[PDB]
């Protein structure tokens, strides 16, 4: 029942600004102490900020890494938590999760990339076996995509299906593939890049 | 107060009990919490206040410890407990996290299934060509994939990625892509995917332009 939606994250050039919103629902907002937590592209987690309740007069604690650069804030009226990031360094490139108290409930997270390069929307290619070598498998390819993450989901006519999403291999221009196992006539992979790339290609 | 966690990587089969320890810089007074984070998913709380379990967390996830050192014992390891585990304290600001522990579900070794997929025409018109080979349902994770073009090893440019262990089978899966220019694709007519683990003979899948 308790849900936490994070929004407003994406590509932000260094020495810039970005604002992150954690829209909460399913519990009393003004009674809990809200924290933020980030995680590097492949490294471990890290605590960034915390905001206490109105009874504690909105006490805020920041980590020494973003001490003077970040600014947390909350609005218990609309039940949303905000984190304002200023003077963004390249090291801050991470995925940010908003969490409640000691971590009872976490969010889906939103990816923030601090880079000087430009968003290159993905180039999705179909992958099918050569005719005459029909097999119980298929897949799609997502080449030259920056920045993460790519939302690749599969829609097929056969009820039973098996889909496996592979990790994105890249640091400057990423690439990811995704396989499907024919279990149980056509299929399509819907790729979705954060700067509005709602595109898909079908294989039959 | 910073936290150090041990071990960094553990591997035990289904049913064997494991014990991850987490040390601290000082006395955090039972303000620690354990999280399980599966790959590409949000973390989930396991144990809070050193030993108190959380709702929905099964009873096999016994927490333990006191003072400046804490531990986490998982008896009867289920195949759905793969992933990394973190320890965080809440005594003093800043609330430092832990290093992490990659828990691999050890399983009986299995040979891979190799399927090779030829480059699409749309990519060929774009000026490049990438051949993708999918290896699924294999254990262990360590595998040697060598791409051969007309009988010549071409490991110069390849992008390999490993999926997380399947929740039930505890099996790994991998994708290997060979990216080359269109001029190179027309020059050579034979392309093969070779994977070497378990049995020395390499499960291979080849293709030709025609």
């Amino acid at each position: 029942e308790v849900q936490l939606v994070e929004s407003g994250g994406g590509l932000v050039q260094p020495k810039g600004s970005l604002k992150l919103s954690c829209a909460a629902s399913g519990f009393t907002f003004n009674t809990y102490a809200m924290n933020w937590v980030r995680q590097a592209p492949g490294k471990g987690l890290e605590w960034v900020a915390r905001i206490r309740t109105k009874t504690n007069n909105y006490v805020t604690y920041y980590a020494d890494s973003v001490k003077d650069r970040f600014t947390i804030s909350r609005d218990d009226s609309q039940s949303m938590l905000y984190l304002q990031m200023n003077n963004l360094k390249t090291e801050d490139t991470a995925m940010y999760y908003c969490v409640r108290h000691v971590g009872d409930y976490w969010g889906q997270g939103t990816s923030v990339t601090v880079s000087s390069a430009s968003i290159r929307n993905p180039q999705l290619y179909p992958l099918k076996p050569c005719k005459g070598t029909a097999s119980m498998t298929l897949g799609c390819l997502v080449k030259d995509y920056f920045p993460g993450p790519v939302t690749v989901t599969w829609y097929s006519d056969s009820l039973n299906m098996s889909t496996v999403n592979f990790p994105a291999l890249g640091s400057e221009l990423k690439v990811t593939t995704s396989q499907v196992t024919s279990w149980g006539k056509n299929f399509t992979c819907h790729v979705t890049h954060p700067p509005s790339f709602n595109e898909s290609r079908t294989i039959l | 107060i910073q936290m150090t966690q041990s071990p960094a990587s553990l591997s035990a089969s289904v049913g064997e009990t494991v014990t991850i320890t987490c040390r601290a810089s000082g006395n955090i007074h039972n303000y620690l919490a354990w999280f399980q984070q599966k790959q590409g998913k949000s973390p989930q709380l396991l144990v809070y206040n050193a030993k108190t379990l959380a709702d929905g967390v099964p009873s096999r996830f016994s927490g333990s410890g006191s003072g400046t050192q804490y531990s986490l014992k998982i008896n009867s390891l289920q195949p759905e407990d793969f992933g990394s585990y973190y320890c965080q304290h809440f005594w003093s600001t800043p609330y430092t996290f832990g290093g992490g522990t990659k828990l691999e579900i050890k399983r009986a070794d299995a040979a891979p299934t190799v399927s090779i997929f030829p480059p699409s025409s749309e990519q060929l018109t774009s000026g490049g060509a990438s051949v993708v080979c999918f290896l699924n349902n294999f254990y262990p994770k360590d595998i040697n994939v060598k791409w051969k073009i007309d009988g010549s090893e071409r490991q110069n440019g390849v992008l390999n990625s490993w999926t997380d262990q399947d929740s039930k089978d505890s099996t790994y899966s991998m994708s290997s892509t060979l990216t080359l220019t269109k001029d190179e694709y027309e020059r050579h007519n034979s392309y093969t995917c070779e994977a070497t683990h378990k049995t020395s003979t390499s499960p291979i899948v080849k293709s030709f332009n025609r």
